[PDB]
């Protein structure tokens, strides 16, 4: 009950100020999520250290920055939980790839408020655009069957799974989007695969996905027409990792000039489960 | 004070009328009128000044009456004519002075300034030539009070506010939804704008609102309504509602649709204009309302259609805006103008002398604040030396 | 209505002349035409009112004389004197608000109000004191045929009239040109668009035109002529024509080279202004030709030449544009302002009495319907309402 | 009151003239750089237009003070009348608004145009000081 | 209606000074201005009544004069003058009714009432006697422009308010922050409340502010400041903000530390008073600005150290309050007391006779609307109507 | 002005009119519910439809009384003015249309033009009285 009502009056004209304060944290924490192939690459393990203490310069006091190390995009993308308030993840750009960086991308990137999908017993829907079904897991293999208002499948059967219709198969994460207002009948391999019915709130703004190769090939709006370049898809040209995490330390200030410490939330997971 | 306004007049008449040639026929009323003001001031000792820099100076009058019998005025009569003018028009001048100067809390409608008073003394009413100015008309008619009124072009109303309200915000300023606003002087600027453009609001419309309460109601005012108010209508960065950090406003602007503009006084409609831009008139009013709405297009050809997306981004922000001007206006109590130097001119001669600060006024008469805060005593005041103002306009100038 | 006026005038006169303590110098003249007056107006019965809701009212006179004999007038002066004005300023006030309510589709400038139309007998001719505003002045000349002339400051000669045409169309508006304009109260602003910054035009110079007729010939005006008109020197998404879709509008605003006004008086050259900005002055005209040129600038640093390419996207729409203010002007025939308030007194008293829709003026009398559309019929009773507000005026604030 | 001034000036007398939105000012519309170069990438000075009643005078930065001293760009704007006014009521407001918008200006030289794609900040710490 | 005024004091003075066995030095010049006041009245006709229930009813005066052939006044002159007596106060009561009762949202101040309209005319200026009582003499220092003065005893100047503000809040309601306060009459109450008793505020203190802007401004009142506002130091539940839920209020008072109670006259600081308590003066003002301190103590014993913990229950709430009294006050305005029975006369009257409900005042007169939105209009409204039951209080009870 | 002022129902021949600036002329076209074969095959239900029914009504003003002066064809008025402006080839004025056509002159006929009719008219009938 935070009032969010009533209008706010400001003034146009008084004044540039200071912000007062905020004693919940003695400071905000700054949060890598870097993959293997760097640790591999630099051949260290001294180096977390180093790049505290190269931080501690840069103005980070020594408890607040931490380290994060998943094995690869596909295996950070199943559950990808950014324990810590601004998350920078490095996303080292491969081809065949691109559909599933964009998928992390735009779970991330955006604030999810998901429910559960009881597969086994209920046929779904797509209330609007904003509405995608979310699949995650060792292996998805989702295969949706339309159905007409009479609840008969178009072109598939809905008592021969082998008819229906495969969106996405064998993904680690899966953003599916169906045609809006016509129930499917789904059909995932339950033991693996979870899936849920996620709708898109506002963005996320802890993140800052860092394409670390090839060109701009991000696209978090499902919407085809629409193809933004958002402040914190950032795109960082790479030989060395070295070099990576030197431009990240060197220029930290602006990466998080550019995020909000503000939209951070109690759990750790990418979404708000409202079961 | 009727006998300052009429000393005033009487001076401005001898200066004007007394010329070399005229008819003794064309000045005979004003020749008896001039002797009097000589013969009821002669002897008197006055003196003004005394606050601030300005000097404590003494009048005394001794000074001889003009001839009747002449049919033409010549040369020979002018220069006695001008030899008392000038006197005159000095001790006018500084009395007027000494009681803009001058201030009170209590009993502002009197005259201080004790010249002023002694001229209020009882031997002086013979002096009152007649009340015909603007100014000293409505005093009079203020001062047995009946309903009167003074008439301003593009009068300064408002007080300079320039300000916004968020209905919808959030710690990063992205997606925003509300009102800017610029009061100032004669010129009401309003602005409501959505960052996504009504892409949730009901049936696509955005309702935006913006009440305007006058200090002091005004009378069959006339005011041209115009749409797009244009200085909200560029790029600008915006610092936020406490100066915490700073937010950007990338305005695209549509028509307000069925805007609507009610002039109200002591709550209800007196008047209400729907959808109708140009010249209008407000016949008594206290309160502006003006209530637009934004609506998305619904038909978008490609451009606009990339411009309002259905997604977050929102790199622009839809506005409508409305500009209201009040041409000219009627007041039960006086308000500075575009037209007249009322205001100029008792601030110009509190700035010469350095008055220090009284107890009604602002510190250096800033019209801001004096229209803000005009309680009684500010405005009865404020008319006392608004009118002795203006009969020191009629001489000195 | 000539002794309506003389009425007004010996009372305004009356009301600022007879004061305490004033000499019977000053106010013998008007004691004479004082007592005239009364004499004239014993034993009368006038009746004012009796449309919409203003309330019948019946006056009978009978006053007696004021005294002569007074060397210099004294309290119990002013109070008889008092109690007959209030009486007289009521009736008075009355006659012109019942006269401000009528109208006449056939011989406007006759009067109405049969209140009025008693006064204007024979009998009472004896009244006529005095001519002197600027509007009874006209009015005497108009009954005297000849020139008449009403001075005004920013004259809302122009109805309210915001629109565009496009020279070239397509259905997805991404390669247009053409024009916009908003004529609105003293303002024309115009502004000539290319959306592809003349690529194709010949010797990449765009011509832009736009003809404005005044409903009457202004005479001696003084014009304020600026380039960039402001209004259309932002994004914006405007409606198209039939209101199918909507396109956008995304100026850079170019200078306009060798721009060209014509004030033209039937049809021929009367006043021309080649590259001439600032105070202009138009002789006597009742057309405004503005016509500017869109030239594509040769030389470009690389900002400039990235947003005019030679491709098909134009994502940036050039444009140039004029601003034109009247300051002041000399007409005819009368008119709204800004700084007069008879268009005011006259809408307020219609609608305080809620008067129903009348043969001759738009409901409201609203002054773009009013002005748009200003026959001669129109013009005779708006000519005889306002003359009829300038006379109340002198008494009602 | 022309031939008040007219008798008064005649015989050396003090006078005066009122009027209601002056053209004081001649038109002139211009402006200066205080930092330049042939790209016109990187421009700081100001713009003005001076027109009738209307001075209208709006400082520019494209780098938005980054290199400035604090932060802090300064900017001013001298304008000398060409006859003295007195007691005189004026109107002061932000937001010039004639240099709020995209243009294409030609150089000083008329050479090249350059691009001022304006965005208005808020003017800190304003004065104004009238002189005589 | 200094005529009505007059009329009602020869009435009251009358009854009381022409009793038997009297003096006739004691009533000479009574029965002398009765006796004119007779000849004045005879031979008109007034009608009085009309608007609600009020009834109809013509007066015709045809009375002999008081004698005046007697040494000591005896019990047939008394029987006489009281025969004439009671039917002058019939007539006096029912004019006051009548006028009392009637409105004008335009020219509040002028008489409505035709037969206290006639009373104005200049017939019966002969009937004024003096002007003695509060009442009229600021009704006649308010015809003419000079400063009135009301003096009130518990002015109910504060229209009735009773709510508080949420600084922090939550829907569980359960540790929550901010103000309450009850205005009404010439109490104010206001109690900040922390339930946390700041434990992280800065410095251990926590900060309470409460403004009440006066409708009119107040002069030379004497206030009474206590600490500890009583209302609000006892459980309640009180409803939500939105009224979905009802919270929990659980007051433990501490001692309002380092208060500082502030009168203020169009902003400017008029009086402070810093830890002052009993009673104390505000010279003259506009608002009242009451800021307070809940301070933790930093030494506790274990019983309050048990009361206030640093988890989340808080089952104890710590508040710190102000009461502020008006004890008296002088206003330029008129205003309802504890004192004064004009305003019930005036509601009474108009609930008796089922008047209709008006233009300008609220239904019932309902005084907390009437101030709530106190308008010059409903304040001359208001004046007249109080002026009158005076007059009207003098001779009924 | 909009009020039913008179209302006549399945009546022909003459008639008369009170007072009005309106006429509504309403009527209906029935089918013919029993139809000789001639007829029947004159409107066939098919689509060709080669004779299309109609039903009409004419209306004569053959006299009248109105506030405003009107030609006439008993009244040489019109003529006369038209023809002492072509003799002499007036040129075309700001107020009557050019020739004096009756048709645009009545299409639009504002109380200016009323008035100079009226003038014009009497001014005629004066000179008639003696010069036929
Ligand atoms: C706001 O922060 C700046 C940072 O350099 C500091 O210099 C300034 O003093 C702060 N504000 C105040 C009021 O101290
Ligand atoms: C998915 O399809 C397989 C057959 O390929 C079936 O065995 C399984 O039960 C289906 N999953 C669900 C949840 O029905
Ligand atoms: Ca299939
Ligand atoms: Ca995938
Ligand atoms: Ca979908
Ligand atoms: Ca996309």
């Amino acid at each position: 009950n935070y009032g969010l009502n009533i209008p706010i009056t400001g003034s146009m004209d008084t004044v540039y100020s200071n912000s007062t304060r905020e004693e919940v944290f003695l400071t905000s924490t700054l949060c890598l999520y870097y993959p293997t192939e760097a640790s591999t690459q630099i051949s260290d393990g001294e180096w977390k250290d180093s790049l505290s203490q190269m931080f501690l310069i840069k103005g980070w006091p020594t408890g607040s920055v931490y380290f994060k190390e998943y094995s690869n995009i596909v295996d950070f993308s199943v559950d990808p939980q950014l324990y810590c308030d601004y998350n920078l993840v490095l996303m080292k750009y491969d081809q065949s790839l691109e559909l599933d960086m964009s998928e992390l991308a735009d779970l991330i990137l955006n604030e999810w408020l998901c429910n559960p999908m009881d597969i086994t017993l209920y046929y779904y829907q797509q209330s609007g655009e904003s509405n995608k079904w979310i699949s995650m897991g060792s292996s998805c293999t989702v295969k949706v069957c339309p159905l007409n208002t009479q609840t008969l499948g178009i072109g598939c059967q809905t008592t021969n799974v082998d008819s229906f219709e495969t969106v996405a198969e064998n993904e680690k994460l899966a953003i599916v989007d169906v045609v809006d207002g016509i129930n499917h009948k789904i059909n995932l391999t339950t033991t693996t695969c979870t899936i849920r019915n996620c709708k898109k709130l506002g963005p996320r703004e802890n993140v800052a996905v860092i394409q670390v190769g090839g060109a701009n090939i991000l696209d978090i709006t499902a919407d085809p027409t629409t193809n933004p370049q958002i402040e914190r898809m950032m795109r960082v040209n790479w030989k060395r990792w070295w070099q990576v995490f030197y431009t990240i330390v060197d220029y930290i200030n602006q990466i998080v000039q550019v995020m909000s410490k503000r939209s951070r939330s109690l759990n750790s997971a990418a979404f708000y489960y409202r079961v | 004070m009727e006998v300052l306004y009429s000393l005033s007049k009487t001076l401005k008449d001898a200066r004007d009328k007394i010329v070399e040639g005229t008819l003794y026929s064309n000045v005979s009323d004003l020749i008896q009128q001039f002797n009097q003001m000589i013969v009821t001031m002669n002897g008197n000792d006055f003196q003004t000044g005394g606050i601030g820099n300005l000097p404590i100076r003494n009048w005394t009058f001794d000074f001889g009456l003009l001839g009747t019998t002449l049919l033409n005025l010549d040369a020979n009569y002018v220069e006695t004519a001008r030899t008392t003018i000038e006197y005159f028009i000095d001790f006018i001048d500084n009395v007027c002075m000494d009681e803009m100067v001058r201030e009170s809390q209590r009993n502002g409608v009197a005259p201080q300034s004790e010249a002023l008073r002694k001229l209020a003394g009882i031997k002086f009413k013979r002096i009152n030539f007649n009340n015909s100015s603007e100014y000293i008309e409505n005093w009079n008619l203020q001062n047995r009070r009946q309903r009167t009124g003074f008439v301003f072009h593009k009068p300064n109303i408002f007080p300079y506010s320039a300000s916004f309200t968020l209905n919808r915000s959030q710690p990063m300023h992205d997606n925003l939804m509300g009102t800017m606003w610029l009061n100032a002087g004669s010129e009401i600027q309003v602005a409501g704008f959505d960052y996504s453009c009504a892409l949730n609001a009901p049936a696509n419309i955005q309702q935006f609102e913006h009440i305007v309460q006058l200090r002091r109601a005004l009378t069959t005012a006339t005011i041209t309504l115009l749409p797009d108010a244009e200085r909200f209508s560029f790029p600008r960065v915006i610092n936020s509602a406490d100066g915490a950090t700073t937010w950007f406003f990338n305005p695209i602007i549509l028509r307000p649709n069925n805007v609507e503009v009610e002039f109200l006084l002591n709550g209800q409609i007196i008047n209400t204009y729907q959808a109708r831009f140009g010249t209008i008139v407000a016949r008594n009013f206290d309160t502006i309302r003006l209530s637009f709405q934004l609506m998305r297009p619904p038909n978008m050809t490609p451009a606009v259609n990339a411009l309002f997306p259905q997604a977050q981004p929102f790199q622009h922000h839809a506005t409508v805006g409305l500009t209201l001007r009040i041409e000219s206006a009627v007041c039960e109590s006086v308000l500075a103008d575009a037209n007249e130097t009322l205001l100029a001119n008792v601030t110009a001669v509190r700035q010469e002398y350095a008055i220090p600060v009284g107890p009604v006024f602002p510190p250096g008469m800033n019209w801001t604040e004096l229209i803000t805060n005009y309680s009684p005593s500010r405005e009865d005041n404020l008319q006392r030396v608004f009118t002795v103002a203006s009969i020191r306009s009629m001489l000195i100038k």
